[PDB]
């Protein structure tokens, strides 16, 4: 019950950690939050609703570079719990009707495959259905690499999804936790009407390994960071988790010209 | 510069140059000349065939980036007439990776987008090897919307590596680029045909390659990542990569059966740069007559086909 | 900080401080202390209504570049609840010259823009003494589609020398940043009220005020270009910045006579800095005024005044 937080080597309480929502109560550390958790946080208590629960991982390609695709979708859905990385979820937020989706990290590097956009796009249909805000928190990797082009082309379906509700009217928030990179970044988490980002979250579209083999220099201190990204225009803000909630409730009253939340 | 499989059919290659620079120093031999000259000739063309016949997916990708092979530019010139480049994202800079421009199709006007690798070593480093950086996207983006304005179908030619990783390129957001790129090609009240020529993948070609029609060449590859990437964060090694081309499925044929491309445009014998002539004109009959069966269609009507073959792709 | 001409009134404020620190000090005194504290702030009323009485053009220009005066987010302190800050414009970076954001003025949803200078000498050199670059008015630009999206009315403040006339903002398109923001904002679905608190001028103010109703406060001032340069160009030399100052007609009630702007805001008595409250008072009643008389019209009515009222500038 006892664990350690990586960035200041402190002996966090684990209960401590778990009520302060992940978040080192010392160094104010964004650390990995599940996404069943994370939107249980976010929405109402007793209004979740899942979505897109009957879509499932069913490899086609037959892909095998070192363990069988199948064998790697086995031991995620196992391990984390869920079947694919997006989590959908209905709900109320400060008695306001909205539609969240939450990454999984742990599975498989939180990538965006074949389910990840299919269950976006369910969530951008229910958004439109019944008129109401999207919220998406991003912790990808990237693109699924074992399923090629057929998860490619989900960015360009999830980015469509959102561009028929850019005609609607409804707002959309795209929170961008640690890490959302490669065709997570560059299809729908950058895409959001309001880009709120954690703090010290890396943020990019090519790793930061890849721009050093290409550079061969030094990269600027805090590279691709939240801190750095938002002197450089492309996220609106900077919200802790915590605080996020609340946040995000005000935000989405204004947008939407509902009454301020009950605090 | 052939690849290194094609070492016979280059050898061969010069021997019939060499024959045809002696049938041009003397006069009294032409005849014999002439017949071994026809008969060196089909000896390569028989050669060609058959060393295609059966190539691997690594050969392909090989092909795919042959540095040998018509360009954006090459094709524009070869298959479109009254050319004008346009330059500028209006906001910082314009990328030479990606060249843009409104030509004529048969008379027709169109809007023509896409990646520029360059031909020498010179032009190379001053494109960027076709990668281009967020004011490249934004261009594409400008540009498109302008055609999408004066009711113009728009054509683009997807030859690049992928997007620039560069500390530059991303500190002025190049998934921002991408992303808006995206959500508002798929709006467009303009048919959109994108061909795969060359090489393209990893995202940064899908920033001008959300059509109504998308066409890919027979021997040109699309992929999320290339082999390399692929290879490396997988396979742990940068030797097998031509397990991971394998192993992906990155060829036309075998990207057309999963329903990913309209159609594979056939290449003349031996890649597309023995005969470049040819290609471009195959290439221009396969536009004319994707863009033939796309006028039928109302804007209305247009809009919403493209939506639902974006929303039908995934096996989910 | 006062002005020059404000000399005397500051030495009485300077005095009443050190009366109340005496009546602060001793208890035995307090009613003599107390006595001449308000008969000096009767007498300290009475000399700022007399020095205020008559003010030149040049004396009101000073006024409004008061290095002490309520800048944007003063007002947004003092009359708005409930304010989030969006910064960034998405391509390159956020000015800190501009702030924007959403907030609410007597609970309804707004989004305000505005020049800021900053306070100190810190924050001025931060800001950049309140010019923006060309990411500044393209922030401005993306902050007022948004609202346009989400059915928002808009409210902007301009205060600022004008655009920042850099290498950096020059390279990266100042120009046109500035004329997008003037085409796109005469076709905003919502209504935009504008006032000129403070100093505004150049065309680098005209980016973020283009509305349906212009506003501007008593001691405000808004020219083609700052005295000191008028006076440059036209009369060949720096301090005779006062003539030019009287020639243009750069002060609120002369721009009023020619149909430039709709209302001027009165001021608390001596200028907006000895009383902010009462001038964001002041600012939020005229700002409900001017919503209640724009909500009345349709989205096309609305946007068929604005460009009447646009086309109806100038003697020609
Ligand atoms: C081209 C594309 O869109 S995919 C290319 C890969 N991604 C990128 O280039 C962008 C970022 N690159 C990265 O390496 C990471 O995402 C970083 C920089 C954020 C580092 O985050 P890390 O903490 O190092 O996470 P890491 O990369 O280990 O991800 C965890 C797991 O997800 C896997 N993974 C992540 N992204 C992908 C992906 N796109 N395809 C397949 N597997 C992936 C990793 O292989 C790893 O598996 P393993 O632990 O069993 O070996
Ligand atoms: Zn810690």
């Amino acid at each position: 019950v006892w664990t350690k937080c990586d960035s200041c080597g402190q002996v966090l309480y684990r209960a401590e950690l778990e009520r302060n929502l992940e978040v080192c109560p010392k160094c104010d550390h964004h650390m990995r939050m599940t996404a069943r958790n994370r939107l249980h946080s976010l929405l109402d208590e007793g209004s979740l609703v899942e979505l897109g629960s009957e879509l499932e991982p069913k490899d086609v390609l037959k892909f095998r570079d070192s363990k069988k695709y199948k064998d790697r979708l086995a031991s995620a859905q196992k391990e984390t719990g869920e079947k694919d990385a997006l989590v959908v979820m209905k709900g109320t937020l400060y008695g306001m009707p909205v539609v969240a989706a939450a990454f999984e990290f742990a599975f498989m590097g939180g990538s965006m495959g074949s389910v990840v956009g299919a269950r976006f796009v369910r969530a951008v249909e229910q958004a439109l259905e019944d008129n109401c805000p999207l919220i998406c928190f991003s912790a990808s990797g990237g693109a699924r690499m074992q399923e090629a082009l057929m998860s490619l082309m989900q960015m360009a379906k999830t980015s469509a999804a959102l561009a028929k509700m850019q005609e609607r009217g409804l707002p959309y928030i795209s929170v961008l936790t640690d890490p959302t990179m490669g065709g997570v970044s560059a299809s729908f988490a950058m895409l959001g009407d309001l880009n709120i980002a954690e703090p010290k979250a890396l943020i990019g579209f090519a790793g930061p390994r890849v721009i050093e083999q290409t550079v061969r220099e030094k990269l600027p201190p805090g590279f691709q960071r939240s801190e750095f990204l938002i002197e450089k225009g492309a996220i609106d803000m900077i919200v802790r988790r915590p605080e996020m909630r609340l946040k995000l409730a005000s935000i989405l009253a204004k947008l939407m010209n509902l009454p301020a939340p009950n605090p | 510069n052939f690849l290194d499989f094609e070492q016979p059919i280059a050898e061969l290659e010069a021997k019939i140059d060499s024959l045809t620079a002696v049938s041009r120093q003397d006069e009294k031999l032409d005849i014999n000349i002439d017949e071994e000259v026809h008969r060196l000739r089909e000896k390569s063309v028989e050669l060609t065939r058959k060393i295609f016949a059966d190539l691997g997916a690594w050969q392909i990708a090989q092909l795919a980036r042959h540095p040998q092979r018509p360009y954006t530019l090459d094709y524009v010139r070869l298959a479109f007439d009254e050319f004008d480049e346009l330059a500028g994202d209006r906001a910082y800079a314009d990328d030479k990776a990606i060249v843009g421009g409104i030509a004529r199709l048969d008379g027709r006007p169109v809007m023509i987008i896409g990646h520029q690798k360059g031909r020498e070593t010179k032009e190379k480093i001053r494109r960027n090897f076709g990668m281009p950086a967020p004011e490249g996207y934004r261009k594409a983006l400008r540009l498109m919307q302008m055609a999408e304005r004066f009711k113009m179908p728009i054509i683009t030619f997807i030859d690049t590596p992928g997007a620039y990783p560069g500390v530059g390129a991303e500190e002025r957001g190049q998934s921002e680029a991408i992303a808006r790129n995206l959500r508002e090609m798929s709006r467009l009240g303009v048919p959109v045909v994108c061909t795969v020529i060359g090489e393209g993948g990893s995202g940064g070609a899908l920033a001008i390659g959300v059509g109504d029609k998308v066409n890919m060449l027979q021997y040109s590859t699309y992929s999320v990542i290339s082999p390399e990437g692929c290879a490396s964060i997988l396979w742990k090694s940068a030797d097998k990569a031509p397990l991971a081309a394998e192993a992906m499925g990155i060829i036309a044929p075998r990207l057309k059966e999963l329903k990913l491309i309209d159609s594979i445009i056939p290449e003349p014998l031996g890649g597309a740069h023995r005969n470049p002539e040819a290609m471009a004109a195959s290439l221009k009959a396969q536009l004319l007559a994707d863009l033939a069966d796309l006028d039928v269609l109302s804007t209305e009507d247009l809009k919403n086909r493209r939506y639902q073959r974006l929303m039908s792709y995934g096996y989910a």
